[PDB]
């Protein structure tokens, strides 16, 4: 039995076969995590500020013995609030405050300190102050700055083949990418040769690294490749052969293992050859000679008698040399395998190639390589290789690429250092070789197990740690000079290049854009986005095939669904509903654990590599009560490859058909019946809906709607309250009950609504209150209702009668009709608020007032305006009419008779100022809602700027005045009691205060004293309420601050209502979209056999070629509803008993397979029933989970019960001739939404207007009246046509020729038509600009 | 200094960029160069600054050719003098008719139901504002202008006589219009312009098809000539009731496939009998039973009296009556038939193709005004009747046959067989899977053989023979088998078995997608879905830009061609032959 | 439509010559481009005559 | 264009507003269509002088 007080008055009926075991998450704890933790005070630093700071903090002075060192950051109280910095414009940041330590330590003494200046912290900038809803207000304005995904730092071994080669072979390269620092990548030559590259730039020997690193020639080949002994005395040579270690080679001639011969001469080698010759023990045998020949030297060598280098390294043996070296050097000698039908050795080939073998030589190359100029000292070289990979302050790339390298590397170890390492690059190299020679699969770019998000937490430490360490160095630099000093710790310590740094990163970046405030929705999805552009992953929306294909790993990660169909296809990804972020930067993602069959109900999260290993069952599987399965063998994923699977080789169990699917797609019914390119679309669409007066509630849901309207945080709940006393339309007061108060408080929580405010999208925001009065709320409990919300469900849309039908061509392919009942309704009408802004920006000749006192201009123009030039608040204006009268001062003249004679008959302007009021836009009406005016200090003309300041002092006064008269109502309560049984009646107290009459004495030993105290008591709390209003007063009219230039600011918020029209651009949840064409009336459209009308007219022909089935699933649900609706509303008339209506709506509700159980008239009473049955007296609330809906035969029965058809078709009759319609219509009701694509923000037009003063061009898009512009391919069209007057008059009358215009214009006055051509502009800008350069051109004749 | 303007940004300072800092730099470094080269420098040190002014001049001429210059706080480049001139941004850019339109701009598209071809429906909204100077000139001409200003002041006012002359004015004067993305000549049409009060133009269905419009969100653009001779050249060139035929191929491009089509297919039809089948009548009065009462356009084996015009003489048509059987809707459709055309052509199923026939053959006997009244009166027939027919659709109309259950146990039942026999070793893994997909691929061909029985021409209806299987009613089967909207893969996809879709990057999974829309669809069937889609919305987005690319050069590289000459007197030309090759001939020499 | 000039004393060359995919200044001297650019920044000292 | 532009400032060549894209910058009537007559009379002219 659910109780749900908010949401008992009105439940919709769910059809879910499945049971819910896991709740849906608070769905935006990544946005907050991030931030939360980033400014938390952690015990360790592992990350945040804490981390950042002892990366680089301890400042030592060069050989200075003086040191900087900090205690602890604190963080300084916000100044403002939301509401406060909004109103004001500001950014709402959290000051930033530290504790340090100087510390100074006199010469000769080791370590031995002297003073400390560890009494004094120091203050930089302001931290952005991130919201409770994931958000912030930087100048005011809301931004979302987007999670990024990229690659996770660490080795890639990537193939890079296939037609890129051109040459018909496979690639072999590796790259590692650290998390900061220089890339280091190796490619493979078609040679079989390595090459070492940097950053992309010109390759470099694959062996000179190892050369640069120490090591020489012996020690890399003994080391990368394996030496056989090949011990030949007295030249016998004979050779030690394992046939297991190494075979697949043919025998020439003359081989025997072990006395007889074992492999034949001429004779493949077999397994039975190998087996024999490794189960017979073979010593070293004799074998021909010109083995020898083809085999390289290991090591070079030198005679026994003379120390030459005789048989170098990477040298292949010589018959001649053979002797010479057997009767000099020595006989046993360290030689190669190079089995190529196994291995290659791939680097013997590129020893020889490498210009260089002394380490110094190979060092010179690769500063040669950096730097082309300036070659080294043997100083430089060094260091600067030192500090490209070995530096730990320069590469520092991240403890998780580490992790990712142990991992590819298949070390247990998973901590290490941000440094490399040689051995690091050796065994890099050798895997590298082994997968060329093949030795396992390749790595996968697009795999989510090789790409991690990032969040805004890491981001901001990046950019406080580069702003942290460009000041450090500075401070550094003052303490090695002049370090002679007890200053205050603020010799080099600057906020402002940290503030500028971590400003610009917050107010202006890639990732960092405002949100789409239109839906709530919007909003939610937006903050769930997730993108790979900006300063990392993908540089551009180019250069990209798969990478914005689907890789298998999505499954319930990402929606696979959700993503813009713009040319940023593939590259923007929504959150699954219960994905969640890995520990470093991953997804994880919750299953149920499997055991021996049954179904363990605890969740374990998996990542893109551990759901690769284990098995995972499908949700749409059948389960037994105990947690078996009908069914031995289920569907499941192992790798990639679903399959039946018996029940004893599941290993997981999923946790919902909503894990794949995202939020918005999972709002949308009937998924499983439409096309995933119509879902992707109207999920696309859905986000640009647009709330109208009057929000519906939808009749057809999916359950999230109502989690969605709730943690979108855009409506207001109730925390810890116990019932309201006080409803206003935008003032709420609820009253908590004891149980969940806290002593030391009133008891009280006060909530004010947001009223018709202007959005980013510039529609209007308003919340809506929900409960009458006196009602006991519980906590959790939704409050008010804001934009496109109903009931705390996102009600965004109408549920309109529809059918499918074609009206005349009315519904010729893409185009809707429309009711005028709608009209009349209101539906869809929208509400728009502008915004207009002023600035009085005092000049030399002097400062610009507002006073209204404007020459050239009549009285009713003026008659809107007030005393200061204001417009009354609530007034109404068209076309261009002045808003804020403010003139500019102009410089003085001389005695000027004749202005001097103005004066002395007009005077009181004397021509001493401009109009410069402020006027409406043309082609713009409406009304003034409300007027702003912010004035710096030091200027208080302040006119009638101080109604407003009176009025947010007098909202104070009155929210603040509750709090304490309840406390004394309680404290008076008090007293009164203590006077009872002490002689005193209450009808004293009630009369009068007096202080009990001044401490009388009822028991003049406690009555007396408590008396007093709690006089004081009631003293101190006088004094701390009018500290408190004199502080709220300080902080309301302590003014603001502007620009320098700027002197005030005055800006104005309009109110538009935009009625719907045709042209309009409708669309619904299915893909479905089309344009108003048509306004009919209600007489001709087709009318039911009960007169009641159709509203929507659609063509029926879209379905079939878009695979649109869910909207007839939609209609049928929609006469269930209706159906269901009309009859509770006619039982409602007809005033019958309360017990037919309850057992009727418990069989409208048990009905159905078991899906949930839920039963009336024992969790409601009486008193709930006409309350709920008036709640859905119009429709029944429905809710259809994503892939476990109701079917085709549930919604048969559902229609039975409506009185309806099963069929679902009905005749119809022509409201325009009246006679029946054969083929019986199906009728619907489709909850359908009105876009942002409005046709009065469309309409524009242009005759003529201002040209550019470059080009001699009309303006263009829009921008003060602009105009449309042509094209080539339009011209290429003309062309073929061949219509060459009209080109003329293109490139001459209504071009840049100016002398053509005007003579156009005058002979379209006299009635001319001739064409007058001219020779344009643009030809005279192009012919300067070539004669600017050192071109010779000129027009002959 | 006039072409490059200070452009003050926030009034204080100018900041003139990209134009006069490479100025500024260069005559700054000139200036002290020659100075200094009075005051005898050291070599080096002149050297230098010598090497520095050319690279100023070098960045000045071309920037990134060598050397890198940034503006302030911008890591962007300076665009240099070559910049502007080369690129997508140079004066090779939209100069070449690349201007802006002082007439012109965003117009809203909707459906033209009436208002016939040789027309457009030009909001009043859009009126008034573009004429403005002809407005001025016929005020000023009717004397009620005195003066321009006066003639502004009444236009502002929107008096009722300045509608009544601009009505005046629009009545004998075309205007063009143009889809803005256009790949053939005829993206740009001229129409006559007629007010209704709105704020969306309505074009002409037919025309539709030739702009691709859909009526989804789409803008229009709108373009006045002014000149006489442009709107003689707009009324004989840039008019629809000249523009029939394809310029490509020759095929009449204006060829309705919507409602009419399935509307005519409707009322040419019988499905066993309707009421008054053996009634004989004129014809004309086949309107007047069918209004009142009696008939039916279902009515089968109905005989009239049908006076064909033949034009068998030279120029010259006679009139001949036939008393042939026929159905109401073709009998009521003859009236609109002109005299040219026969009957015995048009007494047929009317399909899609045979109307485009019939708009063939009617302008090439006929000629051009009787081909397009024609085509105008049957699309409005067309509406008419699909507004009659009413043409619903529901989840009963579509039927998913019975047998498909037991196609599923037959079809798994032998893949069951395959992997046993696979178990065995005597098959490999690519035979068995080949195997599979024929076995897959035979069981998609029967289902599809299933379905189509079903919704083929099996259905019984009452007679005295009581069994009369004749074409069902089914609107999908209607709509397929006319051609107006559908196909038989797209019904595949919806009554059964769904089928493959299975290719991540070239390969096909060997388990098919087995279900429809109508019974819903899995989890993972939905999921395994969607990689088809959105590969070929990869492909579209992708491949637009590269088409667009292609269409640019060929019509860069063709574009000197232009008939100067009438004959060449040449006897040398190409000998041509049908093709033929691999089974038939793939085209005639026809 | 008026334009101005400097007297520029020094003598500059043109980088649209001698730079694109012919070398102007290499074709009519024989001279190779590498050559050319090394002189044209005061570090080849190319001999006259 | 730049490698265009240095060709022909080299060459030293003309237009003479031959090709369909001169008559387009230039502003003129194309030889073609409506044009073609025109433009045929102009070269007549032209050929006479």
């Amino acid at each position: 039995m659910v109780y749900s007080y908010t949401e008992k008055k009105r439940i919709r009926k769910d059809f879910g076969k499945r049971p819910q075991v896991l709740d849906v998450p608070y769905l935006l704890s990544i946005q907050l995590d991030s931030f939360q933790k980033f400014i938390e005070q952690d015990p360790e630093g592992q990350y945040g500020l804490e981390a950042a700071f002892r990366s680089v903090f301890p400042i030592q002075s060069y050989s200075g013995n003086s040191e900087l060192q900090y205690v602890s950051y604190r963080l300084g109280e916000p100044v403002f609030d939301v509401q406060e910095c909004q109103i004001r414009g500001v950014t709402y940041s959290a000051p930033l405050r530290v504790k340090l330590r100087l510390v100074i330590y006199e010469r000769e003494a080791p370590e031995g300190t002297v003073k400390d200046i560890k009494e004094q912290e120091v203050y930089m900038g302001e931290i952005p102050l991130m919201t409770d809803n994931g958000t912030f207000v930087i100048n005011g304005t809301e931004r979302v700055i987007v999670s990024q995904l990229h690659r996770s730092p660490g080795v890639f071994f990537d193939s890079d083949k296939g037609k890129t080669h051109s040459s018909g072979k496979v690639l072999y390269n590796a790259r590692i990418i650290p998390y900061r620092g220089s890339w280091l990548d190796f490619e493979f030559d078609p040679k079989d040769n390595l090459f070492v590259r940097i950053d992309r730039r010109r390759k470099l020997p694959a062996t000179i690294i190892l050369r640069a690193l120490n090591y020489t020639t012996e020690q890399i080949l003994d080391l990368f490749f394996e030496k056989v002994i090949f011990e030949i005395r007295d030249n016998k040579l004979q050779m030690e052969l394992v046939p297991e270690r190494l075979r697949g080679e043919t025998a020439s001639f003359d081989i025997e293992a072990n006395g007889k011969v074992y492999v034949e001469k001429g004779r493949r080698i077999t397994a039975r050859h190998i087996r024999q010759l490794e189960k017979d023990d073979v010593k070293l045998i004799e074998v021909p000679v010109e083995y020898i020949a083809g085999k390289v030297v290991a090591k070079d060598y030198i005679d026994e008698s003379t120390g030459e280098l005789i048989c170098a390294a990477n040298m292949e043996l010589s018959l001649d040399l053979l002797a010479k070296l057997s009767q000099s050097g020595h006989k046993r000698i360290e030689t190669l395998f190079t089995n190529d039908l196994d291995h290659g050795p791939y680097i013997s080939e590129t020893l020889r190639v490498d210009p260089t073998n002394d380490r110094l030589s190979a060092l010179v190359e690769i500063y040669r390589m950096m730097r082309p100029g300036e070659p080294p000292t043997r100083e430089a070289a060094e260091s600067l290789f030192e500090n490209l990979f070995f530096s730990e302050d320069r590469y520092d790339l991240s403890a998780v690429g580490r992790m990712k390298f142990n991992r590819s590397l298949l070390r247990e170890e998973i901590e290490g250092s941000g440094i490399l390492s040689k051995d690091d690059i050796i065994d890099v190299m050798k895997k590298l070789i082994d997968i060329r020679n093949g030795k396992g699969e390749v790595d996968d770019i697009d795999h989510l197990g090789n790409r991690r998000i990032r969040s805004v937490g890491e981001m901001a430490e990046n950019q406080f740690r580069v702003g942290l360490v460009r000041v450090e160095r500075a401070v550094k630099e003052r303490l090695s000079l002049g370090d002679l000093d007890t200053l205050m710790p603020q010799d080099m310590i600057n906020a402002k290049p940290i503030s500028a740094a971590v400003k610009e990163f917050f107010g202006s970046s890639q990732l960092s854009q405002f949100m789409d405030q239109n839906n709530p929705l919007s909003e939610i999805t937006h903050k769930r986005r997730i993108s790979a552009l900006g300063p990392g992953g993908l540089t551009r929306e180019r250069a990209g095939f798969e990478v914005r294909d689907v890789h298998p790993t999505h499954y319930g990660r990402v929606c696979p669904i959700e993503t813009p169909e713009g040319p940023n296809i593939g590259l923007i990804n929504s959150l699954s509903v219960y994905a969640q972020t890995n520990e470093y930067g991953f997804l994880e993602t919750p299953y149920r654990k499997v055991t021996d069959g049954v179904v363990t109900d605890e969740i374990h999260y998996l990542s893109a590599i551990e759901e690769g290993n284990y098995v995972i069952a499908q949700a749409n599987s059948n389960l037994d009560e105990e947690g078996h399965f009908v069914e031995d063998l289920v569907t499941c994923r192992s790798k990639g490859e679903s399959s039946l699977f018996s029940r004893d080789q599941v290993d997981y169990m999923d946790v919902s058909t909503q894990q794949v699917v995202s939020v918005g797609a999972s709002l949308i019914p009937f998924l499983e019946h439409d096309d995933a390119n119509r879902a992707l679309m109207g999920a696309n669409m859905q986000r640009q809906a647009v709330p109208t007066l009057r929000a519906d509630k939808p009749l057809v849901g999916t359950g999230m709607e109502r989690a969605v309207a709730v943690d979108s945080g855009v409506t207001a709940v109730a925390k810890r309250g116990g019932v309201v006393q006080y409803v206003d339309a935008s003032r709420i007061v609820i009253k908590v009950n004891e149980d969940e108060m806290y002593p030391g408080e009133a008891g009280i929580d006060i909530y004010n609504l947001t009223k018709y405010t202007r959005s980013n999208q510039n529609t209007c925001i308003n919340q809506m209150p929900c409960v009458s009065l006196g009602e006991p709320v519980e906590r959790g409990d939704v409050l008010a209702d804001g934009p496109s919300t109903d009931l705390g469900e996102l009600a965004l849309g109408q549920n309109m009668r529809v059918a499918f039908m074609p009206w005349n061509g009315y519904n010729f392919e893409d185009s809707i009709l429309v009711s005028e009942r709608v009209v009349q309704e209101d539906r869809f009408t929208t509400i728009h608020i502008q915004e207009l802004a002023c600035v009085s920006r005092d000049t030399k000749l002097g400062p610009e007032e507002i006073t209204a006192d404007i020459p050239n201009v009549g009285e009713a123009a003026l008659s809107k305006l007030d005393e200061s030039g204001i417009v009354y608040i609530g007034a109404e204006v068209t076309g261009g009419d002045i808003l804020v009268g403010k003139v500019t001062p102009k410089g003085e003249t001389q005695l000027t008779p004749e202005e001097k004679l103005l004066r002395a008959i007009f005077g009181e302007k004397a021509s001493d100022v401009k109009d410069s009021s402020l006027r409406v836009p043309n082609g713009v009406s409406g009304t003034v809602i409300d007027v702003q005016v912010f004035t710096r200090d030091g200027v208080e003309k302040d006119k009638r700027a101080l109604e407003i300041e009176e009025m947010q002092l007098k909202q104070a006064k009155k929210d603040l005045s509750e709090e304490l008269q309840i406390l004394e109502a309680g404290l008076f309560s008090r007293i009164r009691a203590v006077l009872v049984a002490g002689g005193v009646e209450a009808e004293k107290l009630d009369k009068l205060p007096r202080d009990r009459w001044l401490e009388l004495g009822l028991t003049d030993e406690e009555k007396q004293n408590q008396l007093e105290q709690l006089a004081e008591q009631y003293d101190e709390l006088k004094h701390e309420f009018e500290k408190k209003l004199e502080a709220k007063r300080r902080k309301i009219t302590q003014g603001d601050d502007l620009a320098p230039g700027v002197l005030k600011i005055v800006k104005v918020y309009l109110a538009v209502k935009r009625r719907i029209q045709p042209g309009d651009k409708m669309a619904g949840r299915h893909g479905n979209k089309g344009v108003i064409s048509k306004i009919n009336p209600i007489e001709d459209m087709p009318y039911d056999e009960n007169g009641t009308p159709v509203d929507i007219v659609l063509n029926p022909l879209g379905v079939p070629s878009r695979m649109n089935i869910g909207q007839i699933l939609e209609t049928h649900l929609g006469m269930a509803a209706k159906g269901i609706g009309d009859k509770i509303n006619a039982m409602l008339k007809q005033q019958q008993e309360v017990a037919k209506l309850r057992e009727f709506i418990q069989r409208a509700y048990d009905l159905g397979a078991d899906v949930r159980q839920k039963v009336d008239l024992s969790t409601f009473s009486d008193e709930e029933v006409m309350r709920l049955a008036e709640n859905l007296r119009k429709g029944m609330p429905i809710a259809t989970p994503v892939f476990d809906g109701a079917k085709e035969a549930e919604i048969k029965e559902l229609l039975k019960l409506g009185d309806l058809p099963t069929s679902g078709q009905i005749r119809l009759y022509d409201g325009r001739t009246g006679e029946q319609f054969e083929r019986p219509v199906t009728v619907g009701y489709m909850y359908m939404l009105k876009l942002n694509h409005l046709v009065d923000d469309k309409m524009h037009a242009r005759s003529t207007g201002s040209y550019s003063l470059v080009t001699q061009q009309p303006l263009g898009g829009k921008a003060q009246f602009g105009g449309q512009r042509f094209g080539e391919m339009e011209v290429w069209a003309l062309e073929a046509y061949g219509a060459a007057y009209t080109l003329q008059e293109m490139l001459t009358v209504k071009s840049d020729d100016v002398n053509g215009r005007t003579k156009m214009y005058k002979n379209i006055v006299d009635g001319n038509h001739q064409m007058e051509p001219g020779m344009p502009e643009s030809f005279n800008v192009l012919l300067k600009e070539i004669r600017s350069l050192g071109i010779n051109i000129e027009l002959e004749d | 200094p006039d072409l490059r303007p200070l452009v003050p940004l926030d009034g204080g300072r100018f900041a003139t960029s990209d134009l006069n800092d490479l100025y500024r730099r260069v005559i700054n470094r000139n200036n002290r160069l020659k100075r200094l080269l009075d005051l005898a420098a050291p070599d080096i040190i002149v050297r230098n600054e010598k090497r520095m002014l050319q690279e100023a001049v070098d960045a000045l001429l071309d920037n990134g050719r060598r050397g890198r210059a940034i503006t302030g706080s911008n890591k962007r480049p300076l665009k240099s003098l070559a910049d502007m001139i080369k690129g997508k941004q140079g004066r090779f850019r939209q100069n070449l008719l690349g201007k802006r339109v002082d007439y012109s701009g965003r117009s809203v598209i909707t459906v033209g139901p009436y208002l016939r071809l040789h027309q457009c429906g030009l909001p009043k909204k859009m009126a008034l504002e573009l004429f403005k100077p002809f407005i001025y000139g016929k005020l000023e001409l009717r004397g009620l202008a005195t003066t321009i200003k006066a003639a502004k002041k009444m236009v502002e006012r929107e008096e009722a006589v300045v509608w009544d002359i601009l009505d005046e004015v629009i009545r004998e004067h075309p205007v063009l219009l143009n889809r803005a993305p256009t790949l053939h000549r005829l993206g740009i049409q001229a129409f006559e312009p007629v007010l209704i009060e709105g704020k969306a133009i309505q074009l002409h269905p037919l025309v539709c098809a030739a702009y691709n419009a859909d009526f989804d969100g789409d803008q229009m653009a709108v373009h006045v000539p002014l000149t006489l001779e442009a709107q003689l050249e707009a009324r004989a060139l840039m008019m629809s009731t000249n523009n029939i035929l394809s310029p490509a191929n020759g095929e009449p491009i204006i060829v309705p496939s919507q409602d009419v089509v399935l509307g005519l297919y409707y009322m040419t039809r019988d499905c066993v009998n309707a009421k008054g089948e053996g009634m004989v009548l004129t014809g004309p009065k086949e309107a007047e039973r069918l209004y009142r009462s009696g008939l039916a356009s279902l009515h089968a084996r109905v005989k009239v009296r049908i006076t064909e015009y033949e034009k068998d003489a030279n120029g010259e048509l006679v009139a001949k009556t036939s008393l042939k059987d026929t159905t109401v809707g073709r009998a009521i459709l003859w009236m609109i038939v002109p005299k040219g055309l026969p009957y015995s052509i048009v007494n047929q199923a009317l399909g899609k193709k045979a109307i485009s026939k019939m708009l063939n053959t009617c302008y090439r006997i006929l000629g051009l005004k009787p081909t397009v009244i024609f085509a105008d009166q049957i699309m409005y027939t067309g509406f008419a009747y699909a507004a009659r027919s009413g043409a619903s659709v529901g989840i009963d109309d579509m039927v998913i046959p019975e047998k498909k259950h037991e196609i599923i146990s037959e079809a798994e039942a032998e893949v069951a067989e395959i992997q046993e026999q696979f178990q065995s070793g005597l098959v490999t893994a690519g035979e068995r899977y080949n195997k599979v997909i024929d076995i897959w691929a035979a069981a998609n061909d029967r289902v599809s053989k299933a379905m189509m029985d079903n919704l083929q021409t099996e259905t019984v209806i009452n007679r005295d023979g009581q069994e009369e299987k004749q074409v069902s009613f089914n609107s999908i089967y209607m709509m397929a088998d006319s051609g107006a909207r559908g196909s038989a893969a797209q019904i595949r996809q919806l009554a059964g078995m769904r089928g493959l879709m299975a290719k991540p990057d070239g390969s096909i999974i060997e388990t098919p997608i087995t279900a429809n829309f109508r019974e819903g669809l899995n989890v993972l069937q939905y999921f395994i879905s969607t990689h088809g889609a959105r590969k070929g919305l990869a492909d579209t987005a992708l491949k637009t830009a590269n088409s667009g690319y292609l269409t640019r050069r060929l019509v860069d590289v063709a574009q000197d061609l232009v008939v100067t000459e009438d004959d060449c007197g040449t006897h040398e030309g190409i000998m041509m032959t049908p093709v033929i090759e691999g089974g038939d001939v793939k085209e005639p020499l026809r | 439509e008026r334009m101005g000039h400097i007297e520029l004393a020094s003598p500059t060359a043109h980088i649209w010559f001698l730079k694109s995919l012919p070398s102007r200044i290499g074709l009519l001297l024989d001279m190779p481009l590498r050559d050319i650019e090394r002189v044209l920044y005061f570090e080849s000292y190319v001999v006259i005559e | 264009t730049t490698r265009v532009l240095t060709e022909a400032a080299v060459a030293g060549k003309r237009d003479e507003l031959r090709g369909l894209k001169e008559n387009v910058i230039v502003g003129r009537l194309i030889p073609a269509g409506t044009g073609y007559a025109y433009h045929q009379d102009r070269m007549r002219r032209r050929a006479a002088g």
